[PDB]
């Protein structure tokens, strides 16, 4: 009983020739008729060839969605970091100050200029 | 263009002729592939191409697959209460039965 | 000789030098060309 | 022999054992000449696209 | 009876194909009578306003 | 290099392909000018045998394990293409038998054997 | 001796073909580096990383589309996938003339010198990738530097042709015993179609870069307006090899996606015969519309409207070929291994690629878009996400066979969603800023143009991680790739059904419907002995 | 299949070619051609000896190519019914391509022709350039032209009858109605009254009947290569594919020039 | 008008042809809307039900009814979309009488605009050159890369006709606020016509690629009444 | 407002080519087409003097367009008869009255060649033309064009033409009228009855060398001179259809048929404008009624010739016709220097 009982276990351990024993073990008692099987047979004759062994596994596991999702969290957050070291580092102008974005504003309030939906030049 | 009634009698024609495993599941794996569900009498000679071939896993996987081809659960329940005497005889014990 | 190493233009098993210098100079080099053709045309034309 | 040699050349280009570019005793007048110059022309345009370059002119 | 089942695709197909395009319409009458319209309406006020004002 | 053939029975190699010469002063033809595979071809097509076949595989019956399709080969492999019994039914589906294995083809059925020649 | 008579002194397609792929990934390095420093000078407004210089952004920007344009998608798409693969699908040896294939590689490596040298001996070449003639003079471009990059759309343009004569007389005279031309893969006709355009479109681009070098250097006066000449005939014999020359570049895609769609989800493709006359209307629609580039130019009013009539009807067969894979996909079962996130991928970014064309094709709606960045934010998405996510596709299918080395999936994973989201970042806000209307090749903008300029410089810098973390799944393929065919069941080309036992699929695994898959994994050097058959 | 020796023999009809150095070669000579005449036309050379190193290094490479061709099919035997068929559709798809170079420059023509602009005085052959009289010597280009297409055909009815003097002199009469052509055509050069520059009209005129010039030497040397190959005994009553190519170069050079002739020198 | 920071939409309209093609645009986006949700929403479909599924229908392959509607379908929309796109590129042009023509010369680096009309017996033609003011001469509220030195001063109400040519290489006349974008060539004059119907200033920028200094070279229009058309034609 | 017309004209001679190639006891069924456009085409030239030019057109697209979906549920013999009868009067409507309008607006004789050599180009794409649902949505598309220039954007009258033309009976009288007829009959002889009897004992080469050849002879037959470009063509005709009996291949073939297909595409590019010049020079300047000539001398050919060609191969045999109709087409082509100048008026 114990080369049947318990498969669920053993089956992706044992090698390619102790493999081919159970399955020609199992092919001459399924020759007698059925109700003469233990319940241990059945469940190892479907577990040989209908199971989740082999070529039956899933493509994604559980434990590779959040390796692949924290291999993308950090791979945008060196790019964050990257990106802001050329931020701080720039040549900023005399006219991105929020003194010279108001005294715009007046000027094209003066001549009226998007009657529409806004006019507002104030990006700091 | 094929019917019901023409569906119905080739494949238990072809069902009657298997002589290995190979064409066994080759039958079966292309029966389930229409929009026409297997009848009563096709399923119930499936059984027998099953039990010549001496092969019990495949005669439990013809059953599994009338839960997910069958639209509701009444129907699948339809099913079980008149291929009774075909399972009782043979000796084949569903999934949710063994609990594998 | 047909395998699994035999229709690469170089050699990847048994070596001297570790394959990952091989590997590394390719792509370094093909980063690194169109940095020296700007430093190059930045130089000659007054701009540091 | 005669302007048939084509029944004796026929013989001679299939078992040689060498490649058919260099097979016949005329090849070496074909082949020295044209890979004499061709390291010639190539080491030409290598020295002039790397002194325009410099921006040195003749 | 409940053992007879023929056509179970062609049914789904035809729900398939008559909620995409709903759903469509659905999201394609927003752009027409909600972004559209009043922005046509507001640029027409704007100019009964404009030649009144010239006018007194 | 060695003895002309006259017929396709007589031709063990591509030695045996050379053939004799023309004369001084006249136009040659192709029976006394010609080496390699197309001296081959034509003395195949001056018998009415066919070198290079060009004929599709059998779509008249199906294959079973004891009588088996007998497919041609010169090596231990030949890849095989079917498309059923009534020529059109089944989709092309490649297969590999070898002299060790028979193919089966998952859709039809047919069986195929080498006969390794 | 050995190595000299095999991989300099070629005569195999499938030896060539590796050299394909080593020359398009440096080739695809050089143009990706110059776009990032591209990328990096509009961040923010002012003079940033070139200090005053205007020269050396025109000329990166040339050298951006010359390297990527040429020197990448059809390298790849012909020397990597045309060579190895279309021999093994009709059952053919090897191609008909080889040495031409031979010559039409090594014409590229000399065509690379002449245009990295072409950016160095002067202040540079700035004309843009279509070089307009008038800006193209002696007047201002003096110098040896547009002269060596018009000599490299020449061995280009040899390289191209001599290739496309090579597939037509390869698939018409060398199939197996019983292949019909109804019976080929769509891979081949997708191949047989662009290497028709390809003879019909190269001689007049030639003829153009040619009488354009003329008026450069000859005095010739074709395109000067002092003599009695017009600049916009060049422009027409640019743009009829302009219009074949983007479709060029994406009808080989599409087959490579049909037969993921085929694979991956277990169900032949919906219409093939309905797919093979898609992909002939396509191409020859391609032809008769070539003047929707030039619609601020001075047209008559009755030419308008045949352009744009000309150019909606396209949309027609491109949408049977959209549908046809949905309708493949529908019934099927699906399992997401890494070729076919790309394929889910490629069917929804080259729809919202395609359908900002009919807003262009419009004669009314042009002189609000054109030279506006909503064009760039149109070709990006069926350039960048059309064409590269199909090379990478194909790729992840068939470097398994070729090679005999595996794949890490979850790094594969990684990179195609970071390339996902930076490119659909940076792609984006280029519709918004063309649409409040920022003109195309500025180095320095306007002030308020900054914002999405701020965004789009944020997703290159997630690409080029991606870029090198495919590096490093190359790495890992190479090296310890017997052992990633037991990580997962992604190395397996076809799931079990489900009345199929597992000691029956490892009797018989491949299940295919071409010569590809069946083949030892290395490839033999001579593939068919004897000829393969078919009923 | 089953012929009794068989396997001693190849069993597809197609060319598997050794390993030749040529493409290499070929692509080192363009190189060096390309970078040379992209920098003697603005100094950093001088001498213009490494140009026609160059160009004779081409054809040389060209030339170098051809030896092994005929080498594999009249020596080695390697040609059989299939691979002529495909040396036959790969040279029609050259001459193809040929053609659609002529086509850009016949609509290079009429684009200008047709609807002329304000700074040339709106009159074709224009004010002060005296264009050439079409009842002169190219009548007698065009007579020696269908003299030579007519030539060619008595050379290719008199190798399938079987006569060897008369294949020999149609051929060596063609050579000299082809040298003539050109010889009329370089005298018609150097007296002509307006150059490469001074109009538009000099400037198509000079580049559509420049380039049939560069193709008419190709005739010249294709039949000395098909005399000098007729009498050295290559060619049979039923293989003959260097006559057959050089037939269909010759018939559309004969069509291009009755088209270059009616559009250039009558129409105006 | 000027551009928006964060934009999101086209600029504001001043002419009838810009708002023929906001329109037409308007008009387009409502199709190509509901073909992308269909898209969609089938996409949606085959991931939530057919994804790793026992069951394959391996023979639903050819369709007969269901290939004839997506080929007459989506070419009942080209019509649709087509006949307002007819009717608007003949409709809105100079059909009656123009009154005004402004010649804008293209040089290589700036702008010259010359007034056609207003000639004296001398030759007395009123004419001004635009330039770019540099950002260390800016005053305090000026706009960067956008502000000139002279601007156009035109009046309202008024057909404008632009007759725009070059003389160095390939230019663009560009104000997208008017919807008027036209090329300029070296051999031949083009032509555009314009009518503004609010007062206000207009900036535009170059768009055909010309060399170094391409993105330094704009365009201001300003759109004054009458009256003060005319106390400024009397002082330049 | 003229390039339009050309294009209509284009797309109406395509429709009709189409039609008359694409067919679905075969000869009963083959020749229903140019036997009603045999009697139809004069009634038309004096219909357009009544009720105007654009209206004949339009109409005739509707017929065709509710005739050819009539077809295809048609399936009894008179069905199919009166199937094609009516399609053969559309096209017989749109040929005639579009080739009047543009007689009607290009005035210039040197303008109007190069006009008619493009519009005459749509007779090949009939027999070359795939999928064909592309191209018939952007036929659609360019007819809404021309229906939203002519009908919607300007408002018009019934407007009688100002002047009354000619009666039909006086201008076949007309010498030169009936030589310029004669040409455009000759040349479609030796073609028509070689199709139907070609399965008895190709349409890519005819059609790209009438494609190539009638677009640079419409412009080149000005300054060629006329007569010399009608003398050239059709003994290129002649000399071209007398070897096909010496060909006895099918490979062989190919070379006779750019012989033909081209040189047929010279002499109508050359003898289609010169009839609109006898017009104007020798009588009074309405187009409508010459044209229909022109298109009764055209396809009286495909109603004669499939029918007569079968009891002449059963008669005399295949190189003997031939013969006789290369004799037929050389023969006819001195009376062609009768071109050189008419008598004034
Ligand atoms: C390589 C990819 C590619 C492809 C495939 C195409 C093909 C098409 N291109 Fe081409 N195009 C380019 C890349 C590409 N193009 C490039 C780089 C340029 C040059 C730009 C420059 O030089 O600056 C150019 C040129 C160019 C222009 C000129 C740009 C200008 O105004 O300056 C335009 C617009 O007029 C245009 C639009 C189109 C359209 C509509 C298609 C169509 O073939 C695509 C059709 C797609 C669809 C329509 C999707 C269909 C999906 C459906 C679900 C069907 C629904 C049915 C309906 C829509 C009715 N392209
Ligand atoms: C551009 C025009 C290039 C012309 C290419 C040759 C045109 C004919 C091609 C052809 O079919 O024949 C090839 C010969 O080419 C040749 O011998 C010459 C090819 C090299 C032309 C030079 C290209 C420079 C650019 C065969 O070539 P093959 O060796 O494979 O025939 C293997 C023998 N069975
Ligand atoms: C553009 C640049 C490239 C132009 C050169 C293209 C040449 C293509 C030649 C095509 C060869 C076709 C071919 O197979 O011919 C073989 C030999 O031909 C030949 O040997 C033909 C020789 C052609 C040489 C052309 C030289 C022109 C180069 C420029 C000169 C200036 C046949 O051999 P076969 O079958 O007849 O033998 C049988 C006797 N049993
Ligand atoms: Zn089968």
């Amino acid at each position: 009983n114990a080369t049947v009982t318990n498969l669920e276990k053993r089956w992706e351990d044992l090698p390619e020739t102790d493999q081919k024993d159970i399955i020609s073990q199992l092919s001459e008692r399924q020759k007698l008729p059925w109700k003469d099987l233990t319940l241990s047979e059945k469940k190892a004759a479907w577990y040989i060839s209908f199971g989740e062994w082999g070529p039956r596994r899933p493509v994604h596991t559980k434990e590779d969605k959040l390796y692949i999702f924290w291999g993308t969290v950090i791979g945008i957050v060196i790019s964050a970091t990257i990106f802001g070291a050329f931020r701080y580092n720039r040549n900023v102008p005399k006219t991105m100050n929020r003194e010279w974005q108001a005294a715009s504003d007046e000027y094209l309030k003066s001549k009226n200029a998007e009657p529409f939906t806004g006019y507002s030049q104030i990006q700091s | 263009e094929e019917t019901y009634e023409e569906f119905s009698q080739r494949y238990e024609k072809e069902f009657d002729e298997a002589y290995d495993l190979f064409e066994v599941q080759r039958v079966l794996n292309n029966c389930f592939s229409y929009d026409i569900v297997p009848s009563p009498a096709v399923i119930g000679k499936a059984l027998n191409a099953c039990r010549r071939v001496n092969d019990y896993a495949t005669a439990v996987r013809v059953f599994e697959g009338l839960k997910h081809k069958v639209e509701t659960k009444e129907q699948y329940d339809a099913y079980l209460e008149e291929l009774k005497d075909v399972r009782e005889e043979l000796g084949i014990d569903l999934k949710e039965e063994l609990f594998p | 000789d047909v395998g699994p190493y035999s229709n690469l233009p170089f050699k990847v098993k048994n070596r001297r030098v570790p394959y990952a210098v091989p590997h590394f100079l390719f792509f370094a080099i093909g980063m690194g060309i169109p940095f020296f053709a700007c430093y190059v045309q930045l130089k000659r034309s007054g701009s540091i | 022999t005669a302007t048939e040699k084509i029944i004796e050349l026929q013989k001679f280009y299939q078992s040689t054992n060498k490649p058919i570019y260099a097979a016949h005793p005329r090849s070496k007048y074909y082949l020295i000449p044209y890979f004499g110059l061709l390291g010639v022309s190539v080491a030409a345009t290598l020295f002039y696209t790397g002194r325009a370059c410099f921006g040195i002119k003749d | 009876s409940l053992t007879r089942i023929q056509g179970s695709v062609k049914r789904r197909i035809l729900t398939d194909i008559s909620v995409g395009l709903t759903l469509g319409f659905g999201f394609a009458s927003y752009w027409w009578w909600g972004v559209h319209k009043p922005t046509v309406a507001h640029r027409e006020n704007y100019y009964i306003e404009l030649a009144k004002k010239k006018k007194a | 290099q060695f003895k002309t053939a006259t017929s396709i029975a007589e031709v063990e190699g591509l030695e045996n392909l050379v053939g004799p010469g023309a004369k001084t002063g006249t136009v040659p033809t192709d029976l006394e000018q010609a080496t390699g595979l197309e001296r081959y071809e034509l003395l195949g097509k001056l018998e009415g045998i066919e070198v290079f076949d060009e004929t599709p595989l059998e779509a008249v019956r199906k294959g079973t394990m004891k009588d088996p399709i007998l497919i041609d080969s010169y090596d231990d492999y030949r890849y095989v293409g079917c498309t059923g019994v009534p020529a059109d039914s089944h989709n092309i589906e490649w297969l590999k038998p070898t002299t060790e294995k028979n193919a089966r083809c998952w859709e039809c059925g047919s069986v195929y054997k080498l006969n390794f020649l | 001796m050995n190595y000299i008579n095999r991989w300099l002194f070629s005569t195999n397609a499938k030896d060539i073909a590796v050299l394909y792929f080593i020359f398009a990934l440096f080739c695809g390095l050089l143009g990706s580096i110059m776009s990032l420093i591209l990328r990096l000078e509009l961040s923010a407004p002012g003079n940033q990383i070139l200090m005053g210089n205007h020269q050396l952004f025109n000329v990166v920007a040339t050298a951006h589309a010359v390297l990527m344009v040429f020197f990448l998608v059809m390298p790849a798409a012909i020397g990597f996938f045309g060579n190895y693969l279309l021999p093994l699908m009709i059952g053919a040896s090897d191609m008909s003339f080889a040495r031409l294939n031979n010559i039409s590689f090594w014409l590229l490596p000399p065509a690379l010198v002449s245009l990295l040298a072409s950016a160095l001996i002067e202040n540079g070449a700035g004309t843009g990738w279509t070089v307009y003639p008038p800006l193209a003079g002696v007047q201002s471009h003096s110098g040896p530097s547009v002269d060596l990059a018009i000599f490299a759309l020449h061995l280009t343009s040899i390289s191209s042709l001599l290739g496309a004569i090579n597939f037509i007389t390869t698939t018409l005279n060398m199939r197996t015993i019983g292949m019909t031309m109804s019976k080929l893969p769509l891979f081949v006709w997708a191949v047989v179609f662009t290497s028709i355009l390809l003879l019909l479109s190269l001689p007049v681009l030639s003829a153009g870069v040619t009488l354009l070098l003329l008026d450069r250097n000859f005095n010739t006066s074709f395109f000067e307006p002092a003599g009695g000449g017009d600049p916009i005939l060049y422009q027409h014999l640019f743009w009829f090899f302009g219009h074949p020359e983007v479709y060029i570049l994406i009808i080989p895609g599409f087959g490579i996606i049909s037969h993921i769609v085929s694979t991956y989800s277990k169900k032949p493709v919906f219409g093939a015969i309905g797919m093979v006359y898609a992909m002939g209307s396509i191409g020859f629609l391609g032809l008769l519309v070539w003047s929707h580039h030039m619609y601020t130019v001075g047209l008559d009013v009755d030419s308008r409207a045949y352009f744009t009539s000309a150019t909606m009807v396209i949309a027609v067969p491109t949408g049977i070929k959209i549908f046809s894979w949905l309708a493949t996909l529908y019934g099927g079962s699906i399992r997401y291994t890494t070729p076919m996130l790309y394929a889910f991928a490629f069917l929804f970014l080259f729809t919202v690629g395609g359908l900002s064309g009919v807003v262009l094709s419009n004669a009314s709606l042009d002189i609000a878009f054109h030279d506006t960045y909503y064009v760039i934010g149109h070709f990006h998405y069926v350039l960048s996400l059309g064409a590269v996510f199909s090379l990478f596709a194909g790729y992840y299918y068939w470097s398994p066979l070729i090679t005999g080395l595996y794949y890490n999936n979850n790094l594969a994973n990684i990179q195609f969603w970071l390339l996902f989201i930076g490119t659909n970042v940076t792609f984006f806000p280029m519709h918004f800023l063309g649409l409040n209307g920022m003109p195309r090749r500025i180095p320095d903008y306007p002030d308020a143009f900054a914002g999405w300029n701020a965004i789009s410089s944020f997703g290159s810098l997630i690409s080029i991680i991606s870029v090198i973390l495919f590096a490093y799944v190359i790495y890992d393929q190479l090296v310890n790739g017997l052992t990633n065919k037991q990580l997962s069941t992604n190395s397996l080309f076809k799931n079990p059904d489900f009345i199929e036992s597992n000691i029956i699929f490892n009797d018989n695994s491949i299940k295919s419907s071409s010569i590809d898959f069946l083949l030892t994994s290395p490839p033999l050097p001579h593939t068919f002995n004897t000829p393969a058959i078919q009923s | 299949m089953r012929i009794q020796n068989r396997e001693n023999l190849q069993l597809f009809p197609f060319h598997l070619v050794t390993n030749s150095p040529w493409p290499l070669t070929t692509s080192l000579a363009l190189m060096s051609l390309a970078l040379t005449l992209g920098l003697t036309m603005h100094g950093y050379i001088g001498n213009h000896l490494w140009l026609f190193l160059a160009i004779s290094l081409v054809l040389s490479s060209i030339f170098l190519w051809v030896r092994d061709v005929v080498i594999e099919g009249t020596y080695l035997g390697d040609h059989t019914i299939a691979v002529r068929k495909g040396l036959n559709i790969g040279f029609m798809l050259f001459v193809l391509s040929e053609i659609l170079i002529f086509a850009a420059l016949f609509w290079s023509y009429f684009h200008s022709a047709m609807g002329p602009t304000i700074e040339i005085g709106c009159q074709w052959p224009p004010v002060g350039i005296t264009s050439i009289k079409p009842t002169e010597l190219p009548l007698l280009n065009t007579i020696i032209l269908l003299a030579s297409g007519a030539t060619v055909t008595w050379a290719h009815h008199s190798i399938l009858y079987k006569d060897r003097q008369g294949t020999l002199v149609g051929l060596f009469i063609t050579t000299l109605l082809i040298i003539l052509f050109v010889g009329c055509q370089v005298l018609e050069y150097t007296w002509a009254t307006f150059t490469i520059a001074d109009s538009v009209f000099g400037s198509i005129f000079y580049a559509g009947t420049g380039l049939h010039f560069i193709h008419m030497v190709m005739l010249i040397v294709m039949l000395a290569i098909c005399y000098a190959r007729m009498y050295f005994y290559h060619f049979t009553s039923n293989h003959h594919l260097g006559l057959e190519t050089t037939i269909l170069y010759l018939h559309v050079l004969d069509i291009i020039w009755l088209f270059l002739y009616i559009v250039f020198y009558w129409w105006g | 008008d000027v551009p928006t920071p964060w934009g999101i939409f086209f600029q504001d309209s001043a002419t009838p042809n810009m708002e023929g093609i906001i329109e037409l645009h308007n008009n387009i986006m409502f199709y190509l809307v509901l073909i992308l949700t269909f898209v969609s929403y089938i996409l949606y479909t085959i991931i939530y039900n057919y994804s790793n599924a026992t069951i394959v229908h391996k023979y639903m392959n050819h369709g007969q009814l269901i290939e004839i509607v997506w080929t007459t379908l989506p070419a009942v929309i080209l019509l649709i979309i087509a006949f307002p796109s007819f009717i608007l590129l003949y409709l809105c042009d100079e059909v009656i009488s123009p009154a005004m023509t402004i010649k804008a010369i293209g040089l290589q680096w700036y702008w010259k605009y010359e007034y056609s009309d207003f000639i004296n017996d001398d030759g007395e033609i009123v004419e001004f050159e635009s330039y770019v003011i540099p950002e260390e001469l800016l005053e305090d509220g000026q706009l960067r890369l956008l502000d000139v030195d002279a601007s156009v001063v035109v009046p309202v109400d008024t057909h404008i006709r632009f007759i725009v040519s070059s003389a160095d290489v390939i230019h663009d006349f560009c104000v997208p606020a008017l919807g008027v974008k036209v090329d300029a060539s070296p051999g031949r004059l083009n032509q555009t016509s314009a009518l503004i119907q609010r007062e206000g200033v207009y900036y535009g920028q170059c768009s055909e690629l010309c060399g170094v200094m391409h993105s330094a070279m704009p365009i201001k229009i300003e759109a004054v009444s009458l009256y003060e058309f005319i106390n400024w034609l009397d002082e330049q | 407002s003229r390039k339009l017309i050309l294009f209509i004209v284009f797309l109406a001679l395509l429709l009709d080519n189409m039609l008359l190639t694409v067919v679905v006891q075969v000869g009963l069924l083959f020749a229903s087409k140019a036997t009603v456009q045999l009697i139809t085409n004069p009634f038309i030239g004096l219909l357009t003097n009544r009720i105007g030019y654009p209206i004949p057109i339009f109409a005739g697209f509707c017929i065709m367009f509710v005739s050819t979906i009539m077809f295809a549920f048609s399936s009894s013999y008179a069905f199919l008869l009166i199937a094609r009868s009516l399609q053969g009067i559309g096209s017989s409507c749109s040929s005639v009255a579009g080739m009047g309008m543009l007689a009607s607006v290009y005035t210039d004789d040197e303008e109007r060649g190069n006009v008619m050599g493009i519009a005459l180009g749509g007779l090949a794409m009939g027999v070359l033309v795939g999928k064909t649902a592309p191209f018939l949505v952007l036929a659609a598309l360019v007819l809404l064009d021309g229906a939203i220039q002519l009908f919607v954007l300007q408002p018009s009258r019934v407007q009688p033409e100002s002047q009354k033309g000619t009666p039909l009976t006086t201008l076949l009288k007309d010498p030169y009228i009936l030589i310029a007829a004669g040409s455009i009959c000759f040349a479609n002889m030796g073609i028509a009855m070689l199709e139907p009897a070609l399965p008895i004992w190709a349409f890519l080469p005819a059609s790209i060398s009438y494609l190539i050849g009638t677009n640079i002879f419409g412009i080149l037959a000005h300054k060629m001179g006329r007569w010399l470009c009608a003398l050239l063509g059709m003994i290129i005709v002649g000399v071209s259809i007398l070897c096909i009996p010496f060909a006895k291949n099918i490979y062989g073939l190919i070379a006779p048929n750019f012989g033909v297909g081209f040189a047929i595409g010279m002499v109508d590019s050359s003898m289609m404008p010169i009839m609109g010049y006898l017009v104007d020079l020798r009588h009074v300047s309405v187009y409508g009624s010459v044209y229909a000539i022109a298109d009764v001398a055209f396809c009286m050919g495909y109603a004669i010739g499939p029918s007569a060609g079968g009891a002449i191969a059963k008669a005399i045999g295949f190189p003997w016709l031939m013969t006789i109709i290369g004799i037929i087409d050389i023969l006819f082509a001195p009376l062609c220097f009768f071109l050189r100048s008419p008598p004034a008026k």
